[PDB]
Order: C-alpha cells, then structure tokens, then sequence
C-alpha cells in the first residue's frame, strides 16, 4: 500500500477532477551541490509556486517513461530539460555532468496548494497531501544548445557489481586508508611512491608491504604472503 | 532483536534494533547479504533504501513448521549455502528470490519484495471504472501455451545424510500427464539440506503452473493509479464474461 | 569449545628408536566476517573424509 | 505532425523487434 | 501531446516463457563438464581444496561442511617436544 | 505431390474461377469435448452450408498466416474467432482454454457445394475434391469480449523437449501405474499416501519402495539402488 | 487508413529487426 | 560505465611463468563515484610495470 | 533530393563504455572447473599438448613452453655413445 492520507485519496474519486501538478527537487548535496526546485508551470499571479513554504521556479520540464517492474530490466525513466541561456551547461561543466545526484518529483493536486497562489485564496489548502518518489541520475544522454535528457535510475540497482567483494592479493592492500581496517592515526609519514614526508595533505599509502612497515600496521595487511603457490 | 534463533519464536513488538548473534534464516541472509559494506555491496545503498519490515514478516512466514515426509515438523525454507564463486550481483538475488519465492520491485520509492502469500482483496473493479479505447472491450485476457505448462520437475539439492553430494528428486502429477503432455524441466534448489525443502518446492513451481493461467490486462483511471502501489491483490468483477450484472 | 579463538591437539605417539619425521603445517581460509566454530569439538577436522 | 508520427513509428519498432528477438530464439532459429 | 495513442498492451508477450517466471526469478543451473563426468556440482558446495590465487574469498551461511582456499602448505622436521618437560624417546 | 483429383487441378487453372471457400472442424474429442463445424460464409438461401451431407453453420471465423517451411521455426498460423455473447469464453472456460484440440482447414471451390445451396441446383456437384490441413491449437493469446485469437502448431512438433527420456536411478520409480511395464493388475492394496485402502476409486503409488513393496512387484522397480555412487 | 498501414509498418518491423539481427552477428559488433 | 578498479592478468616469469593478477584503482575516484570493478588480462605481458 | 533522417548515434556508442571506443580490450578466457582455480592465458601454454586437434603454434619471444608431441617411443639403449671406450664391468 502507499502512504496516501484519507483526504486525497476521498478527492480522487469525483468526476470533475482538479489540476495535477508536478514538483520537482535535485538535491546535489552529497555530490557537492546544492537543492534546485522546479516546477512545470507557475501560478496566477505569474509568480513561482509556493508548497510547504517553499517555493518551486518556473522551468520547462518533463518527466516520461516511469515504469515500475519486478522483471525484465530495471526502470530507466527520462527526464527532459530546456537548455537555453546555457544555464544547464553551467553546471554540467562543474558537477560532472550531473552524475550521482537525486532527483524527487512531488505530485500535488491544485485544490491543496498555499493560499497565496490565488486571487481569493484557497480554503482547502493542507500541505501534506502529496506522492513521493526518488531516483538517480544515470548518464546525460544528449545536452545540446536547446535541451538536455538525463536518464535516471533506481538507487538499489545492481548492474556490473559482483557479490564476493573480497579478492585475494598477494602484495597489495585492498581496503582504503585510516578508514576501518588501517587502524593508523599517527603522523604522516608515506606519500604514494613511499618518500620519507611528514605533510598531511600528501599522505597517501602506495598499498604494499613497504607502506606497512614503514606504518607499522602490518598485522593488518590485506595481502596474503603467498605468490608461490602456483609455481609448484 | 525480538527474534530468538533458537526456537525461532516471536515475542511482542518489533523495533528497528538489531542483535548481533547466529542464525539460519533465509530472509535475514538476503538482509545481510544486500546491506553490509566491504563486501556485500553495501557502499551503493543505505540501509534505509530496502523495505526491512518486508524482510521481517517473509522472515516471520519461512518458519512455520511444515510436516516433512520421515513424520518430523522442520521449518519451510533453510539457508545454507556456501558461494565460492564470482558472479553477477542480480544472479545471486535472483537466486535467493527463487529459493523464497519472492519478487523485488521498487515500490514506495523503497526496494521491497512480494512472495505469493494469501491475503484479503484490496479494491474491487467494475467496467464502469475502466475504459474501452477503440474496440469497445476493455479488458484482455489470455492464457499460458500447451508447451509451457510444466507438469514434471527434477531438481537438484544436496544430500547432508548421505555424503553431502548432489541428488535429484522429480515430481510430477498423474492427471496432469493425463490432459497434457509430459514437460520435463530442471532445476537447482538454492541452499537445500533435505529432501522435503526440494520436494515442496517442486510441488509449488507444478502446482502454480497448473492452477494459475489466466492474465489480463486492462486500464485505470488517475484517481485509481496511485491508489494500487503494485504487487497487490484485488477483483476484477467483469460482467461481460459473468454472463450477468455485477 | 568456541568463543573467537580455539585450539586443541591430540598426544603424538612415535618413539621406538631414534629416527625424524615429517610434518606438515598447512593454513587454509574458510569464510569471511564473524563465523562460528565447529558444531563439536576438535572432531570436526576432516582428513581424508575421516 | 512530425513528432507524434516519428514516436508512434519508435515505439511500434519496439514490440515488434521484442518478438522477434523472442522467436528467433526459441527452437531452431539463430538464438538472437 | 495531450493524448497517448498505441497504449500496446502486453500481456501473453511475456507469459510466453512461462507463468512461474513472472512469480520467482527461476534458478541457474551450472553448466555441464565431460572430464567431471557426472557429478553435477552446484554453486553452493565445495569440497576439496581451491587455490587462492586472484580469486573471491569464499562466504558461509549455515552448516554444510566445505574445503577451503590453501594459502600455505610447508613441510618440515618434526621436532621432539610437547608442552612439559617429558621428552623421552627411548 | 498432393492428392488433389484431376478435375479440380484442371478447373483451378480455368481464367473465370468461382469462389473460394474455406471451412473448419474443431475437434475436441481427444480432449473431451465435441465436433464443432463453422464457415466465414453462408449460402444464398440464408442457411448453413452443407457439404457432404453434413452441415457447416455460418460463424465468425478467419486464419491468417498458414504456411509450410523447413527452415528456421516452425510455421504458427494464427486464427481469429469473435467472440459476441460470451460463446468462445463458455467453452474455453470449460475446455481449458481449447489447449491440445485439433483444428481441420477444408478449401473447396464454390462449384462443387451441395445442389441444395443453390436456386437452380448445381449439377456440377462432386461431394469428392477438397484440399485440407490439420494443426493443433498451442494458446489463447485473446479472450477479449470482442474477439478471441488463437495461435496453431504442427502435431509432430518438437521443442522443450529432450530425446533420452530416463534419469538412470532414484529411490523413487519412473513408470506409470498399471501400465505395460509396471505389469500389476492385482486389487487396490494401498493409495498415494501408503495407507491400507481396499478401494479402487483413489488407488494411486506413491512411486517409492515401500509402495512397489506394497504390491509385491519389486522386480519390475525402475529405480537403481546405487545411492552411494556418489558419496561412495 | 488505420490497419493497413499499421500492419505495414509491422512488418517493416519485423524485416529490419531481421535484417539486424542477421548483420550484426558476422565477426564483431555487439554479438547478439 | 566508469570504471576505476581495474585486474590485470599478466604471467610472470620471475617465479615460475604463472599467470598474476594485479589491481590499479584510485581513491579520488573511489570517493567521487563509487567502485567499478572490471577484469581485463595484458595480453602480451611479462612484467608487471607493462 | 533531400536525405533525411540522419539520427546522430553519438549517445548509443558510448552506452557500452569509452575506453572501447579507442582499443577494441582484450579477449578473456573462460574458466574451467577441473582445472581447480588456475586463469588460463591466452598467450602462453606451458603444459606440453598433444599433436593433433592444437594447430601448429608460433613463438614471439622468451617464454619457456611446452610443445606439441608428434612421437613418443621407448626402447632399449645401447652401452657406449661413440669412440672404441666400450668397457662395460
Ligand atoms: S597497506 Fe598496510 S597501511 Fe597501506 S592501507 Fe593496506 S593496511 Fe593500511
Ligand atoms: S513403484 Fe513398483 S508399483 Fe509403483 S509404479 Fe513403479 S513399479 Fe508399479
């Protein structure tokens, strides 16, 4: 079942329909971004759509192709965006294309937007009624001087992941460095190609022996000492 | 927490905490195998990305003490499994949705997972609140193919009592090879130490094979869309081919 | 016994005049994460399917 | 109108070409 | 725009590989070697001893003794000693 | 070659041709149904078309596709039947959805129909020169209330299916009860759960030892009792 | 007209899906 | 489609002309996206700089 | 006249990966459960093969291999290599 509150749901049973309204959110905070809110279309008043607070700026886009499945291959829907004034190439060229951000779109019905969004002002207005969804950007299939598609993807797919993630080495590390199994917070001491430096922001292990013993760590090697077995 | 995994009893309500301790659960195998970092993959999604109360009562419905054929109450499905093999991500979760008889889908904005448990209808549906696009029949039903329908199975499961060695076991039905053909297919039961956990299995894949046929595809209105997540059950009351008035 | 770390052994029996004899040391990787110990004691060691 | 005809056209190549796939490899065909 | 013509509903086209598919995933079955004969080994049982070269550490999950992966075998003299002090080889 | 007679070889190469009509059997018998008989087309006199004496009624009916090929797949003609008033829906709902029936397609030329489909009477009547085809019917992949379309396979066709039928040993048997190998014809002695039931109404083997042991026909076990091949 | 030419372009479909198929699969490309 | 972890085969005279594996990654990488691992042997090789 | 429909693939090709847009990589091969864990290369064959099905191989550099054995037979030597030292007690 979905989180769908009593009232919506009662609404969406008469026959003379309000008007739908689609609200989208790009959060690039975990990719080194910030929040931008969308939407389709603005009010009356030709002023951005004010929800929960917030307001959502006029902008052209479309979401098509949102497809949820149990078989088969996994949901692929697309997203399409004016890019006009470069304003999509701005951040294109600073974000990495847009790749590894997330995207939720909001479904409201009119009847239930904040009262300032018209000329005699809504009565109904309740700012929790609304579906949900997230997704994440995949690959930006075509971004030329009048538009941009994005192709966006479920956060738990799996595709080119193996599951046994352990892989057996014989002279060199395999986790990352101070963060679970290097258990090293002393001075800097290595840097990648294993030079006596005492600078922090160089500090980075060459994942061999060398790099433990200089740290001192190697009772926490990942690489078993073997390489010989194949030769006899 | 709630959960002992001695006796396999439940007690009280669950909360979102965890204990750490031994088991032999299925459901919880697939829990540990999809969240965990290093590596079971879990550096590409959070905990909070997978339905775990899902995960709980598929968890709550693999133990419930089936009769076995020595005369003998064991638990439905039991993990043990040993991968020693490099494969793809989806080959081994396809593997463990087989072995549970479970779909994963991303519903809610939430992977969760649907087994072919029985439960109460949902919503019910009419030819008023559906609609004909030009052939003036809104639903379309059809059916499974002769060659489809599975009436013999061998399926292949490791044999603890013996020398822990591979053994196949087939199943089939009388009637079934009466009416139709005989179609023969193999199969590999995931983490199967007895022979009455293949046989089960076996006797659903032939028994949802041959009971459930029929599919129909229709359409529903905006005020409906949101209202089914997916993975639901209902009824589809159709007056055209009730030959009545529903 | 369990618990994280184990050990156990059996009494060497040789003797019998001054000779030398062979032994083998061989170290093998089961699992990964947190495993439990045999389900008995020292037993479970299988040599040869013995 | 151009557009619609051109996605009617894609997505009419689609199902199509699935079968396709689906058939050929079904028996005695090229197995995709 | 407003309208959404070839809806192309799907209903047999994916029943046609059957109707337990649609319900369970199915299972992979290994494939089948000639030197191995007949012993259609799974992908979940190990019995004999694998080498640890550039491969994946294995995972356990419930009984069901296994082999291992070697990662050192070395013969040497087998000293005389046991833990006291009677060291009596006559 | 076919068996086509000479008349209607040397007529079917005549300039002014008659019409063409085709005409089907739908035989359930080997299912457990009837003998249905339908026509596209109806005579002048607004009855059913009789042909040999029998009657074909007048019924919505149209195959498409009927084909003979060696290579690649095998042919799958397709039939359409519509389906007004519930009629198809009736049986398929009691037939199991018309799966292993036979399907016979007769093409006769309108000059040789029965005297009785025409005003005049046709004295160029020879109850004797057809051409037929038979199929068997795979799946229903519509059932609509408009319509229903049926998808038609050869008899002798092979796939999904191997040709050495026998799995070597199983502590379980492979034959079928009181058939031409397992050879018992004695009273009922046990059912399919191996209990003493001396009726014959649900007499049924579970297929294992205990239940050949039952019926004192060991000897004709089709299970090996190796087991141990394997562990051993 | 609506059926004819929809039964055309599936047709036409089906041919390219074919003639796909059958040229991709020579020595390289993806390998169907 | 971004790999940053990449296993390379190449045989290796030193010890005993036996195939070795060795793994190239970059941590930068690691953190920005995450970690694609792909499998691909040096065909030719014979040390382990090439 | 005009020739339409251009349908610039530029987004498909990459779909599969970029490095292969400039090396076509290196095949891999498969593995072998009998043959325990080992990788088999592709460039290389130390084992000493039969000659018969394996074509007749060629050699690039280094690389102590085996071969493809043509004959093999055991006889009865013969007690002296050459010269008139033929002393055999
Ligand atoms: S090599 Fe030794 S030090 Fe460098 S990371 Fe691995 S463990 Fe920590
Ligand atoms: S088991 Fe013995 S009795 Fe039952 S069928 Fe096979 S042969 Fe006939």
């Amino acid at each position: 079942m979905q989180d769908i509150r009593q009232e919506t749901l009662n609404e969406c049973t008469r026959a003379e329909q309000s008007a739908s309204v689609v609200l989208w959110e790009i959060d690039l905070t975990e990719v080194g971004g910030e929040r931008y809110f969308f939407c389709n279309e603005q009010n009356e008043k030709g002023e951005p759509v004010t929800w929960q607070g917030r307001q959502y700026q006029p902008y052209p886009i479309q979401g098509s192709g949102f497809e949820l499945n149990g078989k088969g291959t996994s949901t692929r829907p697309t997203l399409t965006v004016s890019n006009l004034y470069g304003m999509v190439t701005g951040m294109a060229e600073d974000m990495q294309s847009l790749v590894g951000g997330t995207v939720v779109r909001r479904k409201v019905y009119a009847r239930f937007l904040d009262a300032v969004n018209f000329v005699n002002g809504n009565s109904y207005a309740d700012p929790e009624q609304e579906v949900i969804s997230r997704w994440r950007i995949e690959q930006c299939s075509e971004l030329s001087a009048v538009s941009a598609s994005f192709v966006l993807s479920t956060p738990t797919e799996t595709d080119g992941a193996v599951f046994p993630g352990r892989i057996m080495l014989a002279n060199t590390c395999t986790w990352t460095y101070r963060g679970d199994e290097c258990g090293y917070s002393g001075p800097a001491v290595a840097d990648e190609y294993d030079q006596p430096t005492s600078d922090i922001t160089k500090d980075k292990c060459s994942k061999c022996l060398s790099g433990c013993k200089f740290r001192n760590n190697v009772g926490n090697f990942g690489g078993f000492l073997s390489i010989n077995k194949l030769s006899q | 927490s709630n959960y002992n995994p001695q006796t396999r009893q439940y007690s009280g309500i669950w909360d979102g905490t965890f204990k750490p301790a031994y088991s032999n659960n299925m459901a919880w195998c697939l829990w540990d195998m999809l969240t965990h970092p290093r590596y079971g993959m879990g550096k590409r999604l959070g905990a909070a990305d997978v339905d775990k109360w899902a995960l709980y009562v598929i968890g709550q419905y693999c133990d419930q003490s089936v009769p076995d054929g020595f005369g003998g109450t064991e638990p439905r499905i039991t993990c043990n499994a040993y991968l020693t093999t490099q494969r793809k991500a989806w080959d081994v979760l396809s593997d463990f949705c087989s072995a549970m008889r479970c779909m994963p889908v991303w519903n809610g904005q939430t992977l969760t997972f649907v087994q072919d448990r029985p439960s109460d209808k949902t919503w019910t549906y009419n030819r008023s609140n559906v609609v004909m696009p030009d052939d003036g029949a809104p639903f379309r039903y059809s059916f499974s193919a002769l060659k489809d329908r599975h009436n013999a199975v061998e399926v292949n499961w490791i044999d603890p009592n013996n020398g822990w060695e591979t053994a196949t076991e087939l199943v089939e039905d009388t009637q079934a090879i009466a009416r139709y053909g005989r179609n023969v297919t193999k199969m590999d039961a995931f983490g199967c130490t007895s022979r009455g956990q293949a046989h089960r299995a076996g006797l659903w894949l032939i028994k949802t094979e041959l009971l459930e046929t029929q599919t129909v595809d229709f359409s529903v209105g905006a005020e409906g869309l949101r209202h089914v997540p997916g993975d639901v059950i209902e009824i589809c009351d159709d007056d055209y081919a009730g030959i009545s008035t529903g | 016994m369990g618990k994280g770390s184990s050990k156990g052994h059996t009494p060497r029996e040789a003797k019998d005049n001054l000779k030398s004899t062979q032994l083998l040391s061989v170290i093998d990787a089961i699992s990964e994460g947190p495993i439990e110990g045999p389900v008995d004691g020292l037993k479970s060691v299988l040599l040869n399917s013995t | 109108i151009g557009p619609a005809a051109l996605k009617a056209v894609y997505d009419m190549a689609r199902k199509g070409a699935r079968d396709e796939i689906q058939t050929q490899m079904r028996d005695g065909g090229l197995f995709s | 725009g407003g309208m959404t013509g070839v809806l192309f509903s799907l209903g047999a086209s994916m029943v046609l590989g059957g109707v337990a598919q649609m319900l369970a995933p199915k299972a992979r079955t290994p494939r089948i070697q000639t030197t191995d004969n007949g012993k259609q080994n799974t992908y979940f049982s190990s019995l004999d001893n694998m080498v640890a070269q550039g491969n994946v550490l294995p995972v356990l999950y419930g009984e069901m003794r296994v082999g291992s992966r070697v990662v050192s075998q070395e013969i040497s003299t087998a000293d005389e000693g046991d833990g006291g002090q009677v060291v009596v080889i006559g």
